């Protein structure tokens, strides 16, 4: 009942996941025209979300940031993030220890091995994940995708992104309760927002739902490999549903 | 979690009372916890209908939190409550009144607010009050007005506020009459009509020059009925990507302060009964 | 003025519970089995009234 | 296995026109409800695009109320087109100028003639325009140039904004790009509500600023142009592809709403 | 001022309808029964094109 869908992911990027399967892997049309249609991954984009600090930013910048400062952080850390750029489909199945990796991406339901023996976890690293928790929880608790700016400089200054684990499920709601802590960013973005008299800016945040998972069995922990340890978060029984893009301000 | 629910009434339904629970079996209740089995008391928000303090933007937030489902099967006192899996027809029975303008997103409404009237039946003083659902349309101006029958009240004398409730606390639409229900001074509406005033006040820049003066240049060239409304309530640039940028922050204003007032879609509606009873329904 | 402090406190005690022989009488069912489908599992409630 | 609607052709039957419905086997159709009934005057955006003074955004609300569906089959003069399910995966063609790639989000857009005209197996004032089937971000994107094209557009008086809606005019995407129809009574009162909301917004909070029947009538005419504006926005992606065909032809999606 | 007012007026019409003897021929499919998963009330969409 499951759909899955195998992905070109380059060899230089099929890592991790393919030590140890479980990602976010999210698609975009880039700047340059002769790698336009790149698949990326959850630990990918935490080198360009602000809220990885920089140590572990530049750690799995280290793994495999080659190829992020290749062309693709030159795309993404470089040239500016847009919500729009990236889009996220879901969590990794079909390890690939082959010649070229393909992934073959879930789209919905349990992320699983094949033959029913093992169930693949959502990895999300510790530091795009925990923050925005909301209470303790019981077995149904929802993950959100939630990227947030915040207006410093350059039309946008920085980008930092999020993901929110909730089991707030309604819009408004979510956002409401992302207002609520999220006063600091809307100071300076009304500062910024006022600041751009014809030239403009760009919004705060942007929602979109992810799945739930078992929630009860879920933990933090810890990978590691090529350039050393990862701190991050394992969500047993993630269920997978990409929602809409829903944006706040 | 969980998608059949079966639920017990540990209090006394009566030949009448199985007879009345037929209809209801055709709606739609939303639980608090999506469990297989729940206790009476919590299925339906009937439990906090009676908040004394009685306030549709609490209704409303904890409809918010809740997640529907539909009525099943009168067979003993059990009620199987299909929890909804996303993107399956079902039947649905109206209680709301109207006649759901065949074809619209059908959306939940919560407590009505033109009288409390009793859903199922008063036994153990407990009835079975639903949400009634009403379309997305008619929910987005239900707390549109909400909103602004308290807009008023910051920079104009209450009784003035008093004054124009009388005429827009009563919704005007066919078979839709609803009056709002003497509309709730509060922190709730305050949280959000703060973040209108800062999307009012950030679409006060996001507007360009051109947007300005479409309107104001589009009336020196003719006229339409919009146009003369809109009279009464070099020069320009030349930069269309930072104007797209300005139009996809402006969006993203528009959007946010229109779900401020518009709540969750639900019920996209595949087939309405020819009695406009019934309605098969999709898309919760 | 004068106060009176009022307070409940709660007592974990175990309750004793005698009756006469075959006091109430039960009648139940042959239990009805739903199937509940996950991707990953198969829940299977159990439920005799 | 699902939801199958039936077409009648008032039409004496060209066999052209059924080859061409056989290569079309796995098309998408536009349909205004579900009713089992359907006449060949209900089907397809002709029932859009006939009123040459309605537009843009009008075109989308239309595409927005009305059913869409997958074609099927074709049996004579009736075709089988099977209402697609939330959830399934299905059989999908692209009939728009824009290719697709794999996993990517599927919405639909009503098609557009300016520059990029595409017709069909039309007989007897009745064509079966079939709506672009393009990407989300890109459809909000075609929105978005719609509407400032309709907001700049009247300053064709001036060098300066008539450069400027000649450097909009055009989108492009990966490897397929189209040109934009000029605006020069849909998308004028859609900025008529943009203009309000413009005009308004340092005309309303000035007051509401410094503490946080007049204002009920300035705020209802601000707040029923936002909602008619933010109805045409939330693109409502129908699909999303686990397999792209080769050569474009179709792609194996999951539906959406 | 003349005026012509126009009334636009509903009617509840009963129909004759006559055809000849074989006018259409009908081809009847076998009364195909569909069954889907089970939930609790199991319901057979019983269909014949």
């Amino acid at each position: 009942q499951a759909i899955t869908a195998r992905f070109f992911v380059r060899e230089s990027l099929g890592e991790v996941e393919q030590k140890n399967l479980g990602v976010l892997m999210f698609r975009l049309d880039t700047g340059i025209e002769m790698p336009s249609t790149v698949l990326v991954s959850l630990f990918f984009l935490s080198m360009v979300a602000e809220n990885v600090s920089a140590a572990t930013k530049n750690t799995l910048a280290a793994i495999y940031g080659r190829e992020g400062e290749a062309i693709r952080t030159w795309l993404r850390d470089g040239a500016w993030r847009l919500h729009r750029v990236v889009h996220p489909l879901g969590c990794t199945n079909s390890i690939t220890p082959g010649a070229t990796c393909l992934i073959t991406c879930s789209m919905r339901g349990h992320s699983y091995n094949m033959l029913k023996t093992e169930i693949y976890p959502l990895l999300v690293p510790k530091e795009i994940y925990l923050d925005l928790d909301g209470e303790s929880t019981d077995e149904i608790r929802f993950v959100y995708f939630v990227i947030t700016y915040d207006y410093n400089s350059d039309r946008q200054g920085r980008p930092s992104a999020f993901v929110v684990v909730s089991r707030i499920t309604h819009r408004h709601t979510l956002i409401n309760v992302l207002r609520y802590r999220f006063r600091v960013s809307r100071f300076h973005f009304l500062n910024n927002s006022i600041s751009g008299y014809g030239p403009s800016t760009g919004c705060l945040g942007t929602l979109q739902r992810l799945g739930w998972f078992c929630s009860r069995d879920s933990r933090s922990g810890i990978v590691a490999s090529r350039a050393g340890q990862l701190s991050v978060v394992k969500l047993e029984k993630f269920y997978v549903d990409v929602g809409p893009l829903v944006e706040f301000a | 979690m969980e998608t059949t629910v079966l639920v017990t009434f540990e209090q006394r339904l009566t030949t009448g009372d199985v007879g009345k629970l037929s209809r209801l079996i055709g709606a739609v209740i939303p639980i608090p916890y999506r469990h297989h089995l729940l206790g009476s008391s919590q299925v339906g928000l009937d439990a906090v209908v009676k908040d004394k303090t009685r306030d549709y933007s609490r209704m409303r937030a904890r409809m918010r939190e809740m997640t529907l489902t539909i009525m099943r099967r009168v067979e003993g006192n059990q009620m199987i409550l299909g929890v909804p899996t996303h993107g399956q027809c079902y039947t649905i029975r109206n209680t709301g009144p109207v006649s759901w303008e065949k074809g619209d997103v059908l959306t939940t409404l919560p407590p009505v607010f033109s009288g409390e009237v009793t859903g199922l039946v008063s036994v153990s003083d407990w009835d079975l009050v639903l949400p009634w659902i009403v379309p997305m349309a008619l929910a987005t101006e239900i707390n549109q007005r909400m909103m602004m029958l308290a807009l008023l009240s910051l920079d104009r004398s209450h009784e003035e506020v008093r004054a124009a409730t009388a005429q827009l606390r009563v919704v005007r639409y066919r078979d839709a009459t609803l009056t709002l229900p003497e509309i709730t001074i509060d922190d709730t509406v305050l949280i959000d009509m703060r973040n209108v005033c800062i999307s009012l006040s950030m679409i006060a820049n996001l507007s360009s020059e051109v947007t300005l003066a479409y309107v104001r240049k589009l009336a020196l060239e003719d006229s339409n009925m919009l146009l003369m409304k809109c009279q009464e309530i070099t020069n320009y640039n030349i930069t269309p990507t930072e104007e797209l940028n300005k139009l996809t922050a402006l969006f993203v204003m528009i959007r946010q302060i229109t779900d401020v007032i518009s709540e969750q879609p639900a019920f996209l509606v595949c087939d309405v009964s020819p009695d406009d009873k019934s309605a098969l329904c999709i898309y919760k | 003025f004068a106060l009176t402090v009022v307070r409940t406190d709660t007592f974990e005690t175990d309750t004793l519970l005698y009756s006469t022989k075959a006091s109430t009488a039960v009648i139940i069912n042959t239990p009805i089995v739903t199937k509940e489908d996950r991707d990953i599992n198969t829940v299977f409630h159990v439920s005799q009234n």
